[PDB]
DNA sequence: CGTAAGATCACGCGCGATATCAGAATCCCGGTGCCGAGGCCGCTCAATTGGTCGTAGACAGCTCTAGCACCGCTTAAACGCACGTACGCGCTGTCC
DNA sequence: GCGCGTACGTGCGTTTAAGCGGTGCTAGAGCTGTCTACGACCAATTGAGCGGCCTCGGCACCGGGATTCTGATATCGCGCGTGATCTTACG
């Protein structure tokens, strides 16, 4: 999955951000890594509706 | 001209959520850590790697906490996180009493 | 010292958290929560160091401290 | 007991139970639910309301790290 | 004998009583089904774990110790039944 | 014839969507450097094999105890309806 | 803060399956005696992963150009309000 992500981001070497993306985006891996914070991982893009402009 | 209040915030959210670089400048954070550490033992040294790990954990925890806080404030029909929101979040988490 | 966590930095963190509007008292409340979190983690890390009879806190000690607290961290020789 | 038996059945057929096991299950279930309701009431209060409502439960379970 | 719809055995008065022990005063109508769902989820998880332990044990009967092990697995340790 | 009420057209004003400028955002691409990545060579140090021992584990059989099932009995608990009242939702004014 | 709609509480009535007890059947749980397979270890052997040291490039950076996005404004459109003209009724 991380390689998949890296291809989507058009990169050749997997970097942490790719790992974080693969983990969090997938449901089962995210559940498995429920109590893990990945260095240089960041968060998945996500904006709550009511915050969005009208 | 002028951007309407509440727009540049959305841009910054898009901006920061796409990157992973730390958001607290290193040196003040490091000095805070050393100050805090001093109160448990004197004349202590830290591997820079250790400080980086501390910063990683702290920022990740804070981001999670704010995520929960925003969720609470939205539930309270609000758009501005307020201290009571963080208190409620931590309380439900079980961290605060 | 503690205040060295600059208000805009807290804003940046929150933004990465998805917050749009931030209150004044927030900043200080966040400072307090950060201080407590650091206190616990560093306490455990020192404890680990002391038992090792080392004057230098190691990353590994940080890692075990976080793992105790159920806040496992990756990327520092887990 | 009937609900528990049904649930186990769907996980595997032809299981029998020590009564004490059922009792422990019920104790843990009631404790979990009481705590959940406490957190729900807290959420309801934070939402300037007095009647707990389903969305309150979902918020509580989100913040708890439950899914 | 087949078992069906036993989730509704968790009657409204019982859920109300629990919510009372939780400090709740006024209960919205939809709360009951959501609570049923939550209970079903929690029970499914705990019974999955307990049955797993029993299977490894090669036993046809679930023992309290199995339940206690399952609960401790879920970070919900229980006192009063051994262990 | 002459005045008063109603319908329809012409004209004017108010609210909403959608064509235009314009400064800031974002992306793409030419050209360069680099520190990390990757492969090769040494070297320890680790994985494997001949063969031995007690040990764990398997199996079989004897004992039986709580598990299950059903019947009768009793009654606390569960479910349907009048209503009105506190609670929830929605609009509005203020100023933080 | 004000106003309006209403979800649901108490209470009553009715209805029912939840607990006790009483009997009866019995499943597999539990505890002895047999028998056997295998993992630690020593010798001795062999070979693979780690590190040092070379090599090379994916990507950051720079700079520039090209493509998009809010904020402001104005026109078309629709709907509401008023006066002129045609119609009908009464005097």
């Amino acid at each position: 999955l991380a390689g998949n992500a890296a291809r989507d981001n058009k990169k050749t070497r997997i970097i942490p951000r790719h790992l974080q993306l693969a983990v969090r985006n997938d449901e089962e891996l995210n559940k498995l890594l429920g109590r893990v914070t990945i260095a240089q991982g960041g968060v998945l893009p996500n904006i709550q509706s009511v915050l969005l402009p009208k | 001209h002028r951007y309407r209040p509440g727009t540049v915030a959305l841009r910054e959210i898009r901006r920061y959520q796409k990157s992973t670089e730390l958001l607290i400048r290193k040196l003040p954070f490091q000095r805070l850590v050393r100050e805090i550490a001093q109160d448990f033992k004197t004349d202590l040294r830290f591997q820079s790697s250790a400080v980086m790990a501390l910063q990683e954990a702290s920022e990740a925890y804070l981001v999670a906490l704010f995520e929960d806080t925003n969720l609470c404030a939205i539930h309270a029909k609000r758009v501005t996180i307020m201290p009571k929101d963080i208190q409620l979040a931590r309380r439900i988490r079980g961290e605060r009493a | 010292n503690i205040q060295g966590i600059t208000k805009p930095a807290i804003r940046r963190l929150a933004r990465r958290g998805g917050v749009k509007r931030i209150s004044g008292l927030i900043y200080e409340e966040t400072r307090g929560v950060l201080k407590v979190f650091l206190e616990n983690v560093i306490r455990d890390a020192v404890t680990y160091t002391e038992h090792a009879k080392r004057k230098t806190v190691t990353a590994m000690d940080v890692v075990y401290a976080l793992k105790r607290q159920g806040r496992t961290l990756y990327g520092f020789g887990g």
